[PDB]
RNA sequence: AGCCAGAACCAGCCCUACUGCAUUAUCCUGUCGGGGGUCAAAAUCCGGCGGGCAACGAAGUGCAAGAGGGUCUUGGUGAAAUGAGCGGAGUAUUUGAGCUGGCACGGGCACGCACUCUUCUCCGUGAUGCUCCAUGUUGGCGA
RNA sequence: UUAGGGAUAUGUGGCGUCAAAACUUAUGGGCUCAUUCUCGAUACGUAAAGGGUGUUGGUGGCCACCGGCCCCGAAAAUGGAUGACGCUUAAGGCCAAUUAGUGAAUGCCCAUUAUUCCUUUGGUAAGGGCGGAAACGGAGAAAGUGUAGCCCUUCCGAUGUA
RNA sequence: AUCGAAUCGCCACCUACAAGACUGGAGCUUGCUCCCUCGAAGGCGCCAAGUAUAUUCAUGAUCACAAGACA
């Protein structure tokens, strides 16, 4: 509650763990994520791809930069993801950070052909947005 | 869409003095825009048929009568006008309508096409349906037959506000442009 | 004129209500110059 | 043909709060204006509505002007015209509408699978029934080469 | 921490959210008679008397009280944060709406004057600081 | 009706292009066709009698009279002016709206004006501090008309020939 | 050869023609009825050459002209 402890967030209430998001900006702009959890502090949301699927690694994003929409998968992962993951010091992957997203995409991938429409699922997260000639984003659900 | 003028009740009478300690009550029916200038027609009445000025009146009750349900019915509009060349001239007029209201405007739009007559220098006498079989002028009598049907020819159709577009491609819907 | 405040037209957006929506997004005019001056990531990407 | 402006006449709105929705004529005020009322649906209630924003349709319910709701709800019924005008594609087309415009990112990729889905299956076919009868560009101008290809080469 | 970006939070300001009470009668509804018209009968219309709320968006009648978005339109990151908003303590307090027992109001009281539903309450930080300036987070650029 | 600058909202005047605004609004009603200066269309500002079955309505008895737009009546000296182009299911003339018989106060655009915020300057200006508390983040602290203004806070005015 | 540059849909199914007082075809009751193409969509394209447990993407580290490119 106190606005000092590092549990106390402001996040919008469509960009919860288990949804899926559009990038919007970034090298991976218009790929498909799904959204793990937020780092304390109201810091940024972390996705993963998974990476077999569309290639999107585990990255901090501000949720800004994301259209959170309404289809969610179930997620049960073990999220041992904290802030000094992401901090280094002052194709080359460690060997921990190399680990850690196989513990975790496996997980992914098993919660997604677990769920119910799981092909359909997976093909939606293969799929690439992109604005197309005539489109009016304004107008839509999402 | 919905009559620009409302239906008001004035109901009011001269303050009371030593002379006339007790005024005579006076009703008036007035087609308006709002209340005050309802008022100011009652108290222009009052003035130019009883002698009596505003500035020594009270105003009892003012509302606004309420239309009935809504049902295609012929109205006749008794209704006077002045000009300076002709004077005062006095018009009895048959419309369509489903409510007094709704024909007393048309009868005010009517008079500003056909003689450029104004708000404040027309006076509506009476208004009220009348039966089918009292109808003289042949234009609202043609209405009342009873296999009545036409077909609509040379329709100016738009579309829906969000769809419309500059250019479009000849024989399809397509836009290229907007 | 005044010049501290530009109109954009935007394709298919052609409402008040569909302008509103648009309300804090970010805008950029893309061009070119004669010369090759400094930009972001110079260091870090050569390649821009 | 044209379908007249009559009592008992179906109509569809074309635009405004009730735009796509589907009435019956009960009364003509003048070359303007009519009454239109739908039982059967919640926001239809007797109004007036001018004829520039109305669409005649083919159906006409045959009732008297003015006449009662009791006496045109059972008209209506027995009738059956809006379980006719149902089945039309005009009315499939405004419903389809109506869904697109409802609808969410996870959809419209279903749709757009299914729309390619059906490109790659007719392009197959199209193959297949052109290798027997020529008709595409290249197939044309290869048989109006095979010919001169069997001499000489 | 020099320069240039992005996001977050606090104070202020500016926008859009969330709204009830009165009034309906020249009205609504059922019969009877008339009048109307049709191929027959319905309606528009008028007069008798029986009831009444047109009440899901019924009036477009009068008066209304009810946190999400900006701040490259401001200042800051707690170097005295005065807060219904930051803290301590409990669970009750008292605002209305229904329904209750002398004078007023009209020719009975629609409920003026006096003595069950519905909501959060009480307490706190002076300047031995007269004035000014010095305090976040994440990248880009600068070795 | 005017100090130097932002934001918001207005006045007169407008919303087919020139030219910001109905990307040519409405789910409003009438009326009007004009062939060598010519239908008409922003006040102040630069044509009359009399005629017309052209078309639209009104009064009284198919008639006589009174209206609305339009047409004759209407003839000068360089080529030329609703400001130009153009407009006729108007972009004209009269009336009326604000997203439209749905169910509730403000469609939109433009000022040296209004509200508000920042800075300057001047007042018939209005308050406060100025015996160095002590110790040891930084410095300063003047009893003062006027300065690089002794230092803070507050309110109101600001154009101009001779 | 200078040259780095702005532009970000493609098609040998649109890329033929007429009408809007009227328009798929029949009737005769000429404004209704009946038939069926149902009279309100150019085709594709948007990440497996196609709807199916196939498959490399990271360190380009949280926005920055798309560090790509003419399908
Ligand atoms: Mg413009
Ligand atoms: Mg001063
Ligand atoms: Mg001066
Ligand atoms: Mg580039
Ligand atoms: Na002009």
């Amino acid at each position: 509650v106190s606005r000092k402890s590092p549990e106390y967030t402001t996040l919008r209430k469509s960009c919860a763990p288990g949804a899926i998001a559009i990038i919007l900006a970034g090298r991976f702009r218009g790929r498909r994520a799904v959204i793990l959890k937020q780092l304390p502090h109201n810091g940024p949301l972390v996705v993963s791809g998974p990476m077999k699927y569309n290639g999107v690694p585990i990255r901090r994003i501000d949720s800004r930069y994301v259209i959170a929409t309404s289809t969610t998968v179930d997620i049960s992962s073990v999220d041992t993801a904290p802030i000094t993951a992401e901090v280094f010091q002052r194709t080359l992957v460690s060997d921990a950070r190399a680990q850690l997203q196989k513990k975790i995409d496996a997980a992914l991938i098993a919660a997604i052909k677990k769920d119910a429409q799981g092909k359909e699922k997976a093909g939606y997260l293969r799929s690439v947005f992109t604005v197309k000639p005539g489109d009016a984003p304004h107008r839509w659900n999402w | 869409v919905k009559p620009h003028l409302r239906h008001y009740q004035v109901v009011g009478r001269e303050s009371p003095s030593e002379k006339n300690p007790e005024p005579t009550v006076y009703k008036f029916e007035v087609f308006a825009p709002n209340f005050v200038v309802a008022k100011s027609r009652f108290w222009r009445m009052m003035r130019v048929k009883n002698k009596v000025k505003a500035t020594h009146g009270d105003v009892l009750s003012c509302k606004v009568v309420k239309d009935a349900k809504l049902v295609a019915r012929n109205y006749l509009v008794d209704i006077a006008y002045y000009s300076q060349r002709c004077g005062y001239t006095r018009m009895v007029k048959e419309f369509r309508d489903v409510s007094k209201t709704g024909a007393v405007s048309q009868a005010y739009h009517d008079l500003a096409s056909r003689h450029r007559a104004r708000y404040h220098n027309i006076e509506v006498l009476n208004v009220k349906s009348i039966p089918d079989h009292e109808v003289k002028h042949l234009s609202i009598a043609q209405y009342h037959a009873p296999n009545l049907s036409f077909p609509l020819l040379q329709r100016r159709t738009k579309a829906t506000r969000k769809d419309r577009a500059i250019f479009v491609k000849k024989n399809t819907k397509r836009a290229v442009v907007a | 004129q005044t010049k501290q405040t530009a109109l954009v037209r935007v394709e298919n957006v052609n409402t008040r209500e569909d302008a509103t929506w648009y309300v804090g997004k970010r805008v950029c005019y893309v061009y070119h110059g004669k010369k090759v001056k400094r930009c972001v990531r110079w260091s870090k990407a050569p390649a821009r | 043909k044209s379908h007249y402006i009559c009592a008992g006449r179906l109509v569809r709105i074309l635009r405004g709060p009730r735009q796509d929705r589907v009435g019956v004529i009960v009364d003509i005020v003048d070359a303007n204006r009519v009454l239109v009322e739908n039982p059967e649906d919640a926001k239809m209630w007797r109004h007036v509505q001018n004829l520039k924003n109305v669409e005649p349709l083919k159906y006409c319910v045959s009732v008297s002007r003015n006449c009662s709701a009791k006496a045109l709800k059972d008209a209506l019924a027995s009738s059956k015209a809006l379980e006719k005008y149902a089945k039309t594609r005009t009315a499939a087309r405004v419903e389809a509408k109506k869904a697109c415009a409802v609808s969410t990112d996870f959809e419209r990729y279903q749709l757009r699978v299914a729309r390619r889905s059906r490109a790659h299956w007719a392009r197959k076919v199209f193959d297949e029934k052109d290798a027997k009868t020529p008709v595409s560009w290249h197939k044309v101008a290869l048989k109006k080469m095979l010919k001169k290809a069997a001499k000489m080469d």
